[PDB]
């Protein structure tokens, strides 16, 4: 994560492995725009969904 | 039933997609996909008559009239 | 989650025992197992096409 | 299907090219127009 | 030129789009490929060559 001001330009990271997954039993680089759809899970990204 | 989407069935008869009940398009036979969640009713494609009805913003002072309140043909809002 | 279906495995039979044929461009999970007393079950990420 | 020659042609600008690709499709099940054409990859690439 | 459906939009979701891409081809040793969009380049608004 960065801030790009020029001035305000620091950053900061952190040794994270995230490797790609794949919901159900075939990998997938992206969703299929057909196929079966599978209970899976995501973030809700409504800001104001609580974790 | 029990279905594979996991999702509400309306009186179609068939499992079908829930966030369809808020994306703008109406699926169901029934007038569902607008009953339970919140909704942009003007994209920014749209037209905001003063009452908040939405319709096309190309019918907005185009010719004739479309919302309850006219505000599509409106004169002074053209 | 939309996931895909690798193509529909063609079989072929012979006496006690078939042979799946296998294409999936992604790696694929393929599982099978028999239903009698001992499960035998197996498993194998296949990739690409083969039998 | 999937071995050499899955497409076969008397000459590259032939009209009576025939196959076998084993190509199927299913029902077009999601909300937007697509047809989901589903086959063994190209038995000339296994060959390849 | 039209507008078409490609899997994976800008956002991470199937989306109707002009720029669809349709096929992609990489048998040239160069490495390079040849894309085929919906979007027409090198056309005028009337289908005047413009580049
Ligand atoms: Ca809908
Ligand atoms: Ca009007």
């Amino acid at each position: 994560v960065s801030i790009t001001s020029g001035a305000s330009e620091n950053s900061c990271t952190v040794e994270k492995k995230i490797r790609r997954k794949f919901v159900g039993r075939e990998e997938y680089l992206f969703p299929p725009v057909q196929g079966k759809l599978v209970k899976c899970h995501v973030y809700d990204r409504l800001k104001e969904t609580s974790a | 039933a029990k279905c594979e989407p996991s999702q509400f069935q309306c009186t179609n008869g068939r499992c079908i997609t829930l966030l369809w009940k808020c994306d703008g398009d109406e699926d169901c036979v029934d007038g569902s996909d607008e009953k339970n969640c919140v909704k942009k009713t003007c994209a920014e494609s749209d037209f905001v008559c003063n009452n908040g009805q939405c319709v096309p913003s190309r019918w907005k002072c185009d010719g004739d009239p479309d919302c309850e309140d006219g505000s599509d043909e409106s004169p002074e809002q053209c | 989650c939309p996931v895909p279906l690798a193509h529909t495995p063609t079989v072929t039979k012979w006496f006690k025992g078939i042979t799946l044929h296998l294409t999936a461009t992604r790696p694929t999970l393929l599982t099978t197992r028999k239903l009698g007393l001992r499960a035998d079950a197996t498993a194998e990420w296949i990739t690409g096409t083969t039998s | 299907p999937g071995a050499f020659g899955d497409i076969q042609a008397s000459s590259l600008d032939a009209t009576d090219i025939v196959a076998r690709t084993d190509i199927r499709l299913l029902k077009p099940s999601v909300k937007n127009i697509h047809v989901p054409y589903t086959q063994a990859v190209s038995g000339y690439e296994m060959w390849k | 030129p039209y507008l078409g459906f490609c899997p994976y939009c800008r956002h991470s979701a199937p989306c109707f789009s002009p720029i669809k891409i349709e096929n992609v081809w990489d048998e040239s040793d160069d490495g390079s490929i040849r894309i085929q969009v919906s979007a027409q380049f090198g056309y005028n608004q009337a289908g005047t060559a413009d580049v």
